[PDB]
């Protein structure tokens, strides 16, 4: 794939194309240091929330990779009924309103 | 003479209704007797009644 | 009474009781079915099981609150649970089939879909008035019987029991008279600020 | 298993960071207490700081729940200092005084179709429809419309072949599809009027 | 602590001067740096 | 009592309706999410329905005196219309509840769903009349930006519509006995189009067509949806941007 990568380095048409998106690398490095600033602090939060008390919600906000890829699906639409349905079970009454406040912030936002 | 009462109840049991919150002070009411220190010496258990 | 809590919390996904808790009495609600659950114990032994076979109910007496009950004459009961009578007197009425002899009453067991209250026009629920707050509360005094509906039982296990209903709607009239006054009333209210402002 | 050979260090570094972080406030006090109070971040700088001091010296039940978001926000304020991200920033803080008439009119919206949705809710098809505010929050969740056919099956079969589950149905699906769709279309309209402001 | 040794416990921390508390469930925290020598008993009356 | 009972209504109109309309249609608009409420209609159901009834002879009330009154220009507002409509509605449901006795079925049936859901619209019209003072003119002006586009975002609805209804139709056709238990007639059909264009578990519907002996309408789907999420998606999010935008271009 990287040597069809060098094969599509032609096409000068492709190239001029490139040349007009290539300014905003900086800008999209931003909002991509932004949404990483946001998952880390929803993640200190997730697990401070819910894996420090350790009973239960493993592996959604316990280890560290599966509570950021957790937060990922959080911050897209995909899995945030399943996920809902996974954490409202644990006592934990104000964690629906806090996942449903993290989504109308980072969804939204990102987009 | 008194249980002919109209409704189903748990498990029918007289005694240990009118027991009810008292069936968990049986070793509380045996320490309190056996010293011989609670009332006048009188002691009334469960199967009893 | 623990099975039809449990059954009615199952079926209905609710049960509400009164706003003062009773520990025997519990109180049913209109809203939710019905469906009666009876047991035999024989008290001289160790065994209590469930009644599985039909069994004869029918209602014998109302009351508003304690003591404020009345026994109802044999014409009284045939108006209130036969299906025969034409006259909008009925309390209850199940979708069922099973009937007993000469088409009097209705035949239900433990496999029977519920019940259905109704208390039409001619019983009591019509023209009530609760003198304070909260939904008036009813009670039924009623006997549940097996004189005729036994195949093996040399005799019925007639029981006779009280049960609470609360939240009653059973009318008409009264609406309409409050709707006719506050439309004259406030029609006159509004007539006299109009020919007053003129 | 890192925290057991950590944990000494990790009260060290936080006093370090602790008496810094005091030690840059007492210098930003040092010019003014009238113009630090008078500012937009220093005041959120200061509560910061006021916050980890006293959950620090005094005893609290703020623990690590506070501890570490409050040293990640004090993270994200000083990377705003530096160049290439306060520019992004400055306008996000931009945009939130319109996206908050958005939100407004979403959500009066939401409740003026939820008493039409309150309605066929309650004591039937429950658990997620009644209480009404889980059910203000369902319909938020199907609004944001991802896997609601969980709650398709859980309507289902009211009568196998019409019913309400037409009905119903086809009135919150129309009602759910025109409040998405005007509710991104808002959205990324606050957000392309705000930043044609940061580019203008 | 359940509803089974309130009773004892609220009679017998007056007379015995000393915290009255309930087995199979009995934990322990310590703050320390040093040898701590703890001994158990049993409340007196309730065996010869 | 021709036209001089007309500015007579007008003006006593204008002073008794925004008097007593106020009032009345408040209190109308706090019993009723009051009642809505279910939690406390438990704690009621006898105080409720009761002034239902009196605030629906208040509402008629309404209707009778706008009868009454000027006619024709009122009957010229499409508010007024709808005011018309839903007490037509309120004379009919109230009439067949006082009437009692009838042949069909009660008891909370589905004419009763029909009737609580014409008691929304009528408390959609007392929070509507309430709203006469402060509209607040930032989100009335973001409203009027709203509704400038009117026409091309109907022409991109009828064009969805049109998408859609032969997205139904062709794959209807193909799906014939496939096993169709999921949309086996029209309302289920185009309720799976929706999901299919509403991104929910269209990705199921794939694993579990490959179950099935059917491999080729998996593409056929693919590029439906493909084609029409973009292009429908991108016209609403361009024609919208642009629309704010020369609002944004003026003052």
């Amino acid at each position: 794939s990287l040597r069809i990568l060098k094969l599509i380095s032609y096409s000068r048409g492709i190239r001029t194309l490139i040349i007009a998106v290539g300014e905003t690398v900086y800008t999209v490095a931003s909002v991509l240091t932004l949404l990483f600033l946001l998952m880390f602090v929803f993640a200190i939060l997730g697990f401070c929330l819910f894996g420090v008390t350790d009973r239960g919600d493993l592996e959604n906000w316990g280890n560290l990779a599966s509570a950021f890829f957790t937060l990922f699906s959080l911050a897209t639409v995909d899995g945030w009924t399943d996920l809902q349905e996974e954490l409202d079970k644990r006592k934990f009454t104000v964690s629906r309103a806090f996942t449903i406040l993290f989504i109308l912030l980072a969804s939204f936002i990102f987009l | 003479s008194k249980y002919d009462k109209p409704y189903a109840d748990p498990v029918h049991d007289p005694t240990w209704r009118w027991w009810q919150h008292k069936t968990k002070d049986k070793d509380y009411f045996f320490y309190l007797f056996s010293n011989r220190l609670a009332a006048e010496g009188i002691y009334i258990n469960m199967n009893a009644y | 009474v623990s099975y039809t809590i449990m059954h009615s919390e199952e079926i209905n996904k609710h049960y509400f009781d009164c706003v003062i808790k009773d520990a025997e009495m519990p109180c049913f609600l209109f809203r939710d079915l019905f469906q009666p659950f009876f047991l035999v114990q024989d008290l001289v032994t160790g065994d209590s099981g469930s009644f599985l076979g039909s069994y004869v109910l029918k209602v014998v007496g109302g009351g508003r609150t304690l003591n404020t009950i009345r026994d109802y004459t044999e014409e009284e009961i045939f108006r209130y649970n036969s299906p025969l009578d034409t006259t909008n007197s009925l309390i209850w009425k199940t979708k069922v089939e099973r009937t007993t002899e000469d088409k009097k009453f209705y035949i239900m067991s433990h496999e029977s879909p519920g019940v259905e209250w109704l208390c039409l026009e001619n019983s009591p629920c019509y023209d009530i008035i609760p003198q304070s707050i909260y939904p008036p509360e009813f009670f039924f005094k009623l006997l549940v019987s097996n004189r005729g509906v036994d195949n093996s039982t040399y005799c019925d296990y007639k029981l006779t029991f009280i049960v609470h209903i609360h939240g009653l709607p059973l009318s008409s009239k009264r609406t309409s008279f409050i709707v006719m006054v506050s439309t004259s009333f406030f029609i006159a209210l509004v007539v006299f600020y109009i020919l007053f402002c003129l | 298993y890192l925290g057991q050979k950590h944990y000494e260090l990790f009260s060290t570094i936080d006093d370090i960071v602790l008496t810094i972080l005091i030690c840059e406030v007492l210098l930003g006090w040092l010019n003014g207490f009238w113009i630090f109070w008078k500012d937009g971040w220093n005041i959120l700088n200061f509560a910061i700081v006021f916050i980890l001091f006293m959950g620090f010296f005094i005893k609290q039940l703020d623990m690590v729940a506070i501890t570490y978001p409050l040293r990640v926000l004090r993270l994200v304020h000083v990377c705003m200092a530096v160049e290439p991200l306060a520019r992004i920033i400055k306008v996000i803080l931009q945009s939130m005084p319109d996206l908050a008439n958005v939100m407004a009119l979403i959500l009066f919206f939401m409740l003026v179709f939820s008493v039409f949705g309150v309605t066929l809710f309650g004591a039937f098809v429950p658990k997620h429809f009644q209480n009404m505010g889980v059910a203000l929050y369902t319909l938020f969740i199907c609004i944001t419309q991802d896997g609601w056919l969980d709650i398709y099956t859980d309507f289902q079969m009211d009568e196998r072949e019409y019913a309400m589950e037409v009905g119903g149905a086809i009135y919150f699906a129309v009602f759910i599809t025109l409040g998405a769709f005007i509710g991104l279309n808002l959205f990324v309209v606050v957000v392309t009027t705000n930043l044609e402001q940061m580019m203008k | 602590e359940p509803e089974n040794v309130k009773k004892m416990k609220h009679y017998l921390e007056p007379l015995l001067k000393t915290p009255v508390y309930n087995p199979l469930g009995l934990n322990l925290t310590i703050q320390g740096s040093e040898l701590f020598h703890f001994k158990v008993s049993v409340v007196p009356g309730v065996s010869f | 009592l021709l036209g001089l009972q007309q500015m007579i209504l007008s003006l006593t109109q204008s002073l008794g309706f925004e008097t007593f309309i106020f009032i009345v249609v408040c209190l109308n608009t706090v019993i009723l999410v009051a009642q809505t409420f279910t939690e406390l209609e438990i704690r009621g159901e006898w105080y409720f329905m009761v002034l239902d009834s009196i605030f629906l002879s208040i509402y008629v009330l309404e209707a009778v005196l706008k009868l009454i009154a000027l006619g024709l220009e009122y009957f010229y507002d499409p508010w007024n219309n709808l005011d018309f409509f839903i007490m037509v509605m309120a004379v009919l449901d109230f009439v067949l509840l006082q009437i009692n006795s009838l042949s069909y079925s009660f008891y909370n049936h589905s004419l009763f769903r029909i009737l609580k859901v014409f008691k929304s619209m009528r408390a959609l019209r007392a929070i509507r009349v309430l709203r006469r003072l402060s509209i607040l003119t930032s989100l009335h002006e973001v409203a009027g930006t709203l509704s400038g586009s009117l026409p091309s975002i109907t022409a991109i609805l009828t064009l969805m519509f049109t998408c859609l209804f032969l997205f139904s139709v062709v794959l209807r056709a193909l799906f014939q006995d496939s096993d169709p238990k999921r949309f086996q007639n029209i309302f289920t059909t185009l309720f799976t189009l929706f999901t299919m264009l509403t991104l929910d578990d269209w990705s199921l519907i794939y694993i579990d067509n490959r179950a099935q002996g059917a491999w080729y309408i998996i593409p056929i789907l693919m590029i439906y949806i493909v084609i029409q999420y973009f292009i429908f998606l991108n016209l609403v999010i361009a024609v919208l941007v642009d629309n704010f935008q020369m609002a944004l271009l003026k003052g």
